[PDB]
């Protein structure tokens, strides 16, 4: 059942094509895009999920945007192509937030395409291709590998995202927010996307120090890398007498970790297989808010800690769904036009953010990391009661 | 259904496209196998993925073993190897490697190309993907070690496409869609992205650096690929001359004839557009005013934040004198803290073959490759050796634009050549004038 | 998994790295070369192997790529000619060092 | 005069009162000795001071030896000993110690008191002072060791005054002039300052601390004694109820009948007062508005910055519900960087005998005296062990007002008792679920 | 000539009064202050140097403020008392900025007192009591010991302050600034006063590492204190073979300092007499700007480095005089009403402050101290050309 | 300045401190005691002096006041009862330690 491609394991470097890079995007442009590239004059959102661009030539292009799960079967891709073959001359694109975009020539075609895409359903009732993600609404959630593929997660990406987008679904295909809300997710603090810079961010968090596999550590780890992996100097080299699984007694090179000095970042485990830390009841979620990358009005912002722990509750994470909705609702009701969540929080003051969003505040929100922590505290009598 | 999935089953309902429904669909297609594909990895790969994932939902911890070192000959990265930690229970994901496939800039495709890729992955992998990886790659999720070279061979020979990057190398560069479909792109971002990817193929396929490095290319300050937060070298378009104003179009906004912000807020009642409240009063430098029904802008004082253009795309346009700024150091927290890009080059012209941009890139790399410690990002090296060192390395002199603010702590280093008399001082010379 | 090669026993992981460095034999490299696209171990290969073992013995880590180049005189391009999988998956594996870790 | 002072002579001209002109006058009054004072230190002390200062101007370096440990029995600080580093050239400043003398709060004096102190210092010292030292003390500049006890004896016995503080102790507390002559004083700043100074006489006279500690008392947020930048513990008045508005006086400002800001800007033409421009549009929380010619304030959203009150003293008054905030950790750069006070207690009532305030002061000291390293300021102890510890030390629980913003780096410590199951984990439990 | 006070050196603890503290301010208030304390209603500035307060009773007090050199003789104090006895019933106060204040009951008495005060001159022509310091002008300069008394200065407080106040003199008795300008001065970076928090600040700076007195170091210093004294870790304990100034070869404990690692703060000298660092041509001034302590509109601000180096030029420091004036003039001409120097600078951008004030910019202004340095760089494309 | 006390001689600064700790002798404390307001050096004075000297010999610094108290059991008030100038100017001087430095 093994079928060779032409590759020859005994002559591995023969007919090896390499260093050819990606394809050039012009291989794939719709004709209207190829023709008008660089000559775009202005745009408009015709209605949720439908954009129009006017070119200098007078040409128009209509883009219809729909949601995507990011994680996706070939059968799903093949169905995206079928759609594009029927309506869009075989062209399509994906966005930087992993929505899907189909381009057509007139408003009438775009409206028909939206109505078609909105009709498509998976078994179980979920929309295959829900239309929206434009203007001042809530768009797709940028997210990571979680338990589908990564070994350092503290939570699941695809699950938490499915949960939050169900919860907020009605806001995807509408434009009622003070500004578009970017929600992101990362399953550990490596943050493999946008958590550190989103309006609301969901972050997989550990609350327990590594469990040390002493018998294997020196065999599987470069000990000095594990020591250097620690942002807080909690790890140090040492020798130790142990009894192996076989019941033999020997002394190994290993590490010692001062538990009171560890803050569960997981970085020593990235460097060293013998320092795993994942734990069912310890692991959960941190929520952050107020970050952004645009330079519009205000300068890019980091997102800040606003919830210290929500437990993991697979498969439906209700407390998560509840907390996000609660933040989004307070923001949508109070913030001024064009304000991002962070603009809002900073203007009213974080003391008012916590009260409007009905969030608890603790020890955990107060920066204590090196000399910059100092700056985050309040060096003024300008506060609200 | 090879495995009971009662937790995962709860994510089949609700309106948002269900990754569970989809993966279940794909497992059924492989089982039916109605196109007669000689599947190269276990047929029930998707079933076992659903099973192991269900186990994770049950016990709340990951079930992938640590790490994995796999790849194709000639390349030091491109594939993230992975092995499930319960291979007897889930033989179908015993090997479950991800292949990172280089994407076109702006992620435009034809169905021709995607169908080709699907046929390939159907046969030689799991038939599961991510579109797209956070860095921008086409992600093909799950295959076996023996199939890595076979897939690569077809990808290069039949498809003319390469792998993307992983490891301590130049990673896959991404751009916003640039001038393909946006009136604000200040340079051909997809082109510069492509051309930089091609120029440095060796640094991407063969890890040569102290750590990872990323490029991202935004056509204007809106930052639609988020380069300022997610690339070590971030390239962001601007212009340096005047905003172009169409006064008749201004008068049409004022008169209710065009919705502000291209209709972005049409789902809520925010009242009739008021240019004074929505534009003039929000401009961060207060550099705009209305005079006899005409908009005026003091462009010298404009920081090109984009606000007014975003509110009024039909009346305001970018300037004609265009280029980009280059910012360095962005990265996630580990080790020393999260960073966004710090301004390095305020303005540089963009012009094939982009020699001047290549000089910045290579000057930064030459510095960081010598001085960077193991697993030290550029941002961390900038903090270690200082912003002034970065400025020196690309052959610039410090300008006020290099800071948001001058320092306040007065712990200031001087070079000896700059201090009259230097540092070679004898205690006897001092004691001549000052009794013990 | 346990494997047998010319009457010698080695413990290995899924990637074919040697689990225990103290278990190294002069046979290890000869067992590995086929999977790593190497017909025969040349003097150049051996200099690289020897340096890696020695550097791991002294420092408890693998060397950075720039340290390996400058200490052996082989440029990165030449390492790949010798070891088609690169200094990590090829050379470090052949030398009997631990799997490289981090975001590979 | 005793020494040529060609350099210093240049500072006798120009309009600002000349320290040179004054010291020359004093030197002359000593030489003349019109009152037959039996001078206890060298007559020519001021001539030698000008001489050595001139030498400093000439060679560009100080001529005081390092340090000096002198004082009076019972006390471990109060006097800063100093010895010139050319005693043969300048025997008049061979000993030149400074005595720090406890000042009344708000620095009000009668001539009775000042004249008596001048008689004393004229005889036993140099006849030179600083009025006042930056911390607040009356500074008497220059005497000899044997005279320290003599002066101290007369100061205490005849004048009923004490020494101020120096060393690793509580330093002399200072205050703004508070409610003696200001309509904004939110509490009796002079009285609290006095009463704290008396309460902790022992901690001031006998250094007991890891380092120095300072108190300063500001009657309101304008900060006329700069407590937020210049005291380890900073007490700054506010109110928590409504600003009181006299609408008639508002109308008078609007009508041009009262100069804004008490006429502070009268030297320049800024146009007629415009309440919208100078008050409403400048309020940092945007909580004020004019309605039918009346000023309205949404007090819940006022941060008490003082601006509107400072612009309209005759129309706007502080609220009736008064107290103070306490901020901790201000300090100059050495070692770990400049700090200003960080909010610790947002609001506390001020009411003799000030038990609540004493409880905070002593909570902080108990913590810092135990944990503080040698020469670590409170503010540095706060950076080292964290604000959460300071908050616990005074029996408070963290509130959002404790931070300008929440942390962005997610390196968040947890106490074991707060984490379900705790930290006693065996690798064997883990390996039962996850194959190596 | 020695005259005993009654103290007995043979019995030092007998008849000892101690722990009596300051006098209470109520010993010294004018009658109108004592009557109305706590009952003040409003104030106004009548004219440069003249304040008036209204009490709830209807009582008025007029305060007349005039300059003080801070450093002053007993003869100058007695002259201050003479003035107070003749005009003020024997009462007076000093301000937190070391101006002198005299209080009277009517405007006409205040006007007569201003006129009398302004007429008093020292030999050489300098005003003894120039009236001003109120409202939006430039007030007294808070400053330190300099070469009059301290061992760690890099410059002179009394001289530099005289030079700057002569230069700006006309602004003391006038109210022409956008807001009252606070200028401060410190002669080393201990910053004994308000340098870190002033509109414009003058700071004595060193530019050369310590000269080590190896022969005496271990005898005069607690070595580990000197080592711990360094903010940037440039000092380490060591042994060293030396030839003494007697000619004896011997090996001592001492320190070594890595020159390229020292930034001349002077703190090791504060701890260790054998580490002097003062230098005629190396020592000079740094200028800083844009700090403030009030909470008015903006929060309290640190002052920022704006001139890397002005040389010491005793006795007239003309380059200094010239630079402050230049900063002041740009601020007075450009800033909006109520803007402090930091308000102005931050609003227009530091890039425009440097241009407007015509100051050079260099490496020296760019923060490089620990992790906080990063936050001072520009993480945004919002800059002006 | 050099001084002679009971046929032994010591080098001292303007403040009465011993310039050189190795130049110490049992007569040092007795030379000083007068200028520090002490009639006789009792056992309690001596426990403090011995402690200061041991601590300096071992650590190369004077001890913090907190450490002196916890190590000798004398509270600050008692130290002042024994040494009226306090632990720095009295005890440290009498012990033959270097003069205290910093912002005294
Ligand atoms: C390691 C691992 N990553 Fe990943 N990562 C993807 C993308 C990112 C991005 C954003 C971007 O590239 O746009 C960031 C933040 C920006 C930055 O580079 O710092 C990012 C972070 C990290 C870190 C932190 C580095 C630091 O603090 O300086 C590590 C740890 C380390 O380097 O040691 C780390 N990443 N990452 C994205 C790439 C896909 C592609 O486009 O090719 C992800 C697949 C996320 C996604 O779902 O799109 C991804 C994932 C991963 C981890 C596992 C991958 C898997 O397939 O299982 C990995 C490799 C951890 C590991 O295996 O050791
Ligand atoms: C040491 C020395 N100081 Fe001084 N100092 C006076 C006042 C201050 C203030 C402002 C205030 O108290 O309102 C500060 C800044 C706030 C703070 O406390 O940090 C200040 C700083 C310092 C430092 C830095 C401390 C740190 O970085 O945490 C030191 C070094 C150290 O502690 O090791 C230091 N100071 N200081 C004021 C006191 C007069 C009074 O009693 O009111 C001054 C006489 C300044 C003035 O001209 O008014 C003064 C001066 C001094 C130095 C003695 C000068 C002399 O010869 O008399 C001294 C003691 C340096 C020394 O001898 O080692
Ligand atoms: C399609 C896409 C570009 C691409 O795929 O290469 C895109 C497209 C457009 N962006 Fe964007 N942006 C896209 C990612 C982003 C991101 C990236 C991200 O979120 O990770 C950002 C930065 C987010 C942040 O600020 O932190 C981004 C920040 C903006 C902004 C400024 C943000 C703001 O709302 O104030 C504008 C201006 C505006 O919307 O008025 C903007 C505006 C636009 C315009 C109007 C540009 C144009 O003139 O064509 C496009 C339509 C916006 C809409 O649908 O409302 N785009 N844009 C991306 C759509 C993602 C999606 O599926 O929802
Ligand atoms: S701090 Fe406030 S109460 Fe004190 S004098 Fe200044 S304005 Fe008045």
């Amino acid at each position: 059942a093994f079928v060779s491609s032409g590759y020859n394991p005994e002559k591995p470097m023969e007919n090896r094509i390499s260093d050819i890079g990606p394809r050039h995007a012009s291989d794939f442009f719709p004709p209207v895009i190829a023709k008008n590239k660089g000559q775009w004059l202005w745009h408009e959102i015709c209605e949720p999920g439908i954009l129009m661009h006017k070119a200098e030539s007078g040409d128009e292009v209509y883009t219809v945007r729909c949601g995507g799960a990011r994680l996706m079967s070939v059968g799903h891709i093949r169905e995206i192509c079928a759609i594009a073959d029927k309506f869009c001359g075989g062209h399509l694109r994906f966005t930087t937030r992993n929505n899907i975009e189909f381009m057509v020539t007139t408003l009438d075609e775009a409206k028909k395409l939206k109505e078609y895409l909105n009709a498509q359903k998976f078994e179980g009732g979920s929309f295959k291709f829900p239309v929206g993600g434009t203007g001042a609404g809530i768009t797709n959630i940028v997210h990571t590998q979680g338990w589908v593929h990564c070994h350092t997660p503290a939570t699941d990406a695809s699950g938490t995202v499915k949960v939050v987008l169900d919860e907020l679904f009605e806001e995807f295909g509408q434009m009622r927010m003070p500004a578009q809300v970017r929600i992101s997710m990362a399953c550990c603090l490596n943050m493999c996307g946008a958590v550190h810079c989103s309006d609301i961010a969901i972050l997989g968090y550990h609350r327990k120090p590594p469990v040390i596999d002493h018998e294997w550590l020196d065999n599987l780890c470069e000990i000095p890398l594990a020591v250097a992996a620690c942002p807080v100097g909690a790890i140090r080299p040492t020798k130790k007498e142990i009894v192996t699984e076989k019941g033999e007694t020997k002394t190994v090179n290993t590490v010692a970790i001062k538990n009171e000095r560890c803050m569960f970042c997981g970085n020593c485990y990235t460097m060293c297989p013998s320092l795993p830390l994942s734990d069912q009841t310890g692991d959960g979620l941190v929520i952050m808010a107020g970050g952004k990358v645009s330079n519009r009005i205000s300068n890019p912002k980091f997102s800040k800690v606003v919830v210290a722990f929500i437990p993991n509750e697979p498969p439906r994470w209700p407390r998560l769904a509840s907390v996000i909705r609660q933040i989004v609702e307070a923001y949508a009701a109070d913030a001024r036009k064009y304000e991002r969540v962070g603009d809002w929080a900073e203007r009213i003051g974080w003391e008012r953010f916590f009260e409007k969003c009905e969030l608890d505040f603790s020890i955990h929100m107060i920066d204590d990391f090196r000399d910059p922590a100092y700056y985050t505290w309040r060096q003024t009598t300008n506060f609200k009661f | 259904a090879k495995h009971a999935t009662p937790l995962l089953d709860q994510l089949q309902s609700g309106p948002w496209p269900s990754f569970v429904a989809d993966i279940k669909e794909e497992a059924e297609r492989r089982h039916s196998n109605q196109d007669n594909v000689e599947y190269q990895i276990p047929v029930d790969v998707c079933d076992d993925l659903l099973g192991i994932l269900e186990l994770k939902y049950s016990d709340g911890t990951t079930h992938w073993k640590h790490g994995g070192i796999v790849g194709v000959f000639g390349y030091g990265g491109g594939v993230i190897g992975r092995y499930c930690d319960q291979p007897q229970m889930f033989p179908g994901v015993a090997h479950f490697h991800t292949v990172r496939v280089a994407q076109p800039a702006g992620m435009y495709y034809t169905t021709d190309f995607l169908k080709q890729l699907c046929d390939l992955w159907d046969m030689r992998g799991s038939g599961l993907t991510n579109m797209h990886g956070a860095t921008g790659d086409i992600v093909l999720l799950g295959t076996t070690t023996p199939q890595l070279e076979e897939f690569y061979f077809e990808l290069t020979h039949k498809m003319n496409n390469d792998l993307g990057g992983s490891g301590s190398n130049l990673r896959t560069p991404a751009s916003c869609l640039g001038d393909s479909r946006c009136e604000w792109a200040c340079y051909d971002a997809q082109e510069l992205c492509y051309q930089m990817t091609q120029e440095y193929q060796d640094e991407l396929h063969r890890p040569a650096f102290p750590y990872k490095f990323k490029f991202k290319f935004d056509g204007c300050p809106n930052g639609c690929v988020a380069s300022i937060a997610r690339s070590d070298m971030s390239f962001i378009g601007t212009w340096r001359d005047d905003i172009r104003i169409d006064q008749e179009a201004v008068a049409a906004y004022v008169g209710g004839e065009i919705q502000p912000n291209g209709g972005a807020h049409s789902g809520k009642d925010w009242g009739a557009f008021d240019i004074q409240k929505e534009v003039i009063d929000l401009c961060p430098t207060e550099c705009m005013w209305m005079e006899d029904g005409k908009l005026q802008i003091n462009n010298r004082e404009c920081t090109r934040c984009m606000h007014c253009l975003n509110v009024m795309p039909r009346a305001l346009r970018i300037g004609n004198d265009r280029g980009l700024s280059i910012l360095v150091g962005a990265k996630a927290p580990i080790l020393d803290g999260a960073q966004m890009g710090s301004l390095l080059v305020p303005f540089i012209k963009v012009e094939d073959p982009y020699d001047e941009i290549k000089e910045i890139i290579e000057g930064i790399w030459e510095w960081w490759m010598e001085e960077g410690k193991n697993r030290e990002r550029l941002g961390e090296l900038i903090k270690r050796q200082g912003l002034a060192k970065a400025i020196a390395a690309v052959g610039l002199t410090p300008v006020p634009q290099h800071v948001m603010e001058p320092r306040h702590n007065p712990y200031i280093f001087w070079k000896e050549k700059d201090v009259e008399g230097g540092w070679d001082r004898d205690i006897a010379d001092y004691r001549k004038h000052h009794q013990r | 998994a346990m494997i047998e090669f010319k009457g010698k026993s080695f413990e290995i992981d899924e990637d074919g790295f040697l689990l225990k460095f103290e278990d190294w034999g002069p046979e290890w490299a000869e067992y590995v070369k086929e999977s790593e696209g190497i017909s025969e171990i040349t003097e150049a290969h051996q200099q690289i192997l020897d340096f890696l073992q020695d550097y791991y013995k002294k420092n408890g880590i693998a060397p950075m790529v720039r340290i390996l180049s400058k200490s052996t005189g082989y440029k990165l391009k030449q390492i790949y000619e010798l070891f088609p999988s690169g200094p990590g998956k090829g050379a470090c594996k052949m030398a009997g060092l631990p799997k490289p870790t981090g975001c590979v």
